[PDB]
């Protein structure tokens, strides 16, 4: 709503039709009506005249206003014509305006006003509309490769999978003399969501075993978006993608607190994930927390009525705390915890098992580096 | 208590008052052991025999449960104290501003961390400063 | 001896057929990972019947 009512004014101190788009002004719609339109709106014969904080447009018509309200506004030319477009339908229903007959035609008028102006959006009129209604440096050659990727996750207390997806790109950055012909392998991905981009220069190979791509690199840095899945793709994270992290969550009730306790899984020991942190959300009667972690920091925040877990670098870890709550109501369902992290690997699994280079002598693949990034990571 | 017509105090001779109005048709009411005994015990320092004698027949909202948090060296203050607002007043009046936080935090509102880690640099120690500063923002201060 | 609380952990079930019971006395704990039961034991011997 941007038009609060469309309404048909008797300055006899009342709104004689008018028309509540939803409901919101019943009784509302005859005082402010009843009131303004009988001192010509408050106007001095001026079609745009506003008081009490209400943009009140009009057009006398005998002892009648037809009158149009708004608070709020979208464009000059729009709140006239919806009112003008009103003065061409109205004479058709009671022959000007007029108290006894507006009243007798209550339903004429108002089937306009809805179909004029829906949900407070102007919309537009006809008098026959009407009717169907009331009817060279090659020692230096050396490439890199980096892969950048977010993974979302939704997922239930039991651990159900419900929906993820991971979005990512394969950036390559090389410095090779000469134009070397590159062939890139990857693994073979699947995807329950959907995208994947090439970039140009990227051909597409059909061996009879095995996928390859290849294609003659730009030189710097370039999304590669390579064929096959693309070096620049929306993968999900259903699809064979792993989740860094599984949090499982056990309330319990302690009987008049509650006590969590938030169990959080990585993958091989042997990484590490960075900038970690659960947000575990607490009830509204909160009384105060005491939380413990073997690992990080962790702390109580009221406002945001979640408690936060952080953990710099982590091989794996968990977190226990024990809530106070006054208990008003009954029990209440929990919101989903969230995460946030940063693990060396891409979860969409992109592996880049080799990338041959030709044109010249072996280059020096200096190095390859992943960064996976939580996107809207959520547990119940 | 109230009585339902308008009405002119007869006099008090006894427990009782006695009262007429301009027709002539009389009230009378037993001076009571409900207000009177809650406040002569406040004013003699006992809290203990004031809980028994908080009633609904006396409650009211600051004559019990707000009126006691009206001294600057928490006494009163210290019986009631179940009103956020009334937590975070007993605090700067004893300068201890632990309390305060809590009742800032309760209160769900910045200022009252940012006014109560002021007066915790007054009791002097800037842990305390600290985290209600970092909280309203006050990361520069 | 005294009231010790206890808190048991135990494998996640699932079930095709339907059937649990708990004792009073068990507590329910909500946790983001893990579930947990909590409850002060009868003394001598009682179905736990946890959560």
């Amino acid at each position: 709503m941007v038009l609060l009512a469309a309404a048909v004014c008797t300055k006899a101190g009342k709104a004689i039709v008018s028309r509540q788009f939803v409901e919101m002004t019943r009784t509302r719609i005859e005082g402010l009506l009843a009131a303004f339109p009988k001192l010509m709106n408050t106007g001095k014969q001026h079609t745009f005249v506003e008081t009490e904080s209400v943009r009140y447009v009009y057009q006398p018509m005998e002892k009648l206003y037809m009158v149009l309200i708004t608070t709020k506004n979208s464009n000059i030319l729009e709140d006239l014509e919806t009112l003008r477009l009103f003065s061409r339908v109205i004479p058709e229903y009671c022959r000007a305006l007029e108290e006894n007959e507006i009243s007798e035609h209550c339903f004429d008028l108002i089937f306009a006003f809805d179909e004029i102006v829906a949900l407070g959006y102007r919309e537009n009129v006809n008098l026959a509309q009407i009717r169907t209604f009331t009817e060279p440096p090659i020692n230096m050659e050396s490439v890199h490769m980096k892969i950048e990727e977010k993974i979302t996750l939704t997922c239930g207390r039991d651990g159900g999978l419900q929906n993820m997806e991971l979005h990512g790109m394969i950036m390559l950055r090389i410095s090779d003399d000469k134009f070397g012909r590159i062939r890139l392998h990857v693994e073979n991905e699947d995807k329950k969501g959907v995208q994947l981009q090439t970039h140009p220069n990227v051909d597409k190979k059909l061996f009879t075993a095995e996928s390859l791509i290849g294609l003659k690199n730009p030189e710097k840095s370039f999304p590669v978006n390579s064929d096959v899945g693309v070096l620049k793709w929306r993968l999900q994270t259903t699809e064979e993608s792993f989740i860094p992290l599984t949090i499982n969550c056990w309330p319990s009730e302690s009987g008049n607190g509650c006590d969590v306790n938030i169990e959080y899984e990585l993958q091989e020991d042997n990484l590490e994930l960075n900038d970690v942190v659960i947000t575990i959300p607490l009830p509204s009667g909160v009384g105060a927390p005491v939380i413990g972690e073997i690992d990080g920091e962790y702390r109580h925040d009221s406002r945001r009525n979640t408690l936060e877990w952080c953990l710099p670098v982590i091989d794996a870890k968990n977190k226990s705390g024990s809530l106070e709550f006054s208990i008003p109501g009954q029990p209440n369902d929990f919101f989903p915890v969230q995460v946030s992290f940063i693990s060396k690997k891409n979860y969409c699994n992109i592996q880049v098992t080799k990338v041959t280079q030709v044109d010249g002598n072996s280059p020096v693949r200096f190095s390859t580096e992943t960064t996976f990034l939580v996107d809207k990571y959520e547990i119940l | 208590r109230t009585l339902d017509l308008p009405i002119y105090v007869t006099r008090v001779k006894g427990n009782n008052v006695y009262c007429l109005d301009r027709e002539c048709r009389p009230r009378v009411l037993t001076i009571d052991p409900t207000e009177f005994k809650f406040k002569l015990a406040l004013i003699n320092r006992k809290y203990d025999e004031v809980l028994h004698m908080v009633r609904n027949a006396k409650l009211v909202g600051q004559s019990i449960i707000a009126y006691l948090q009206k001294k600057g060296y928490p006494e009163v203050a210290l019986h009631f104290v179940k009103d956020e607002k009334t937590r975070f007043s007993l605090a700067l009046e004893c300068g201890n501003i632990e309390i305060a936080l809590e009742a800032a935090k309760a209160l769900d509102d910045k200022n009252c961390w940012e006014k109560l880690g002021e007066v915790a640099l007054l009791q002097g120690n800037h842990q305390i400063v600290e985290m209600c500063y970092q909280r309203t923002k006050n990361f520069d201060k």
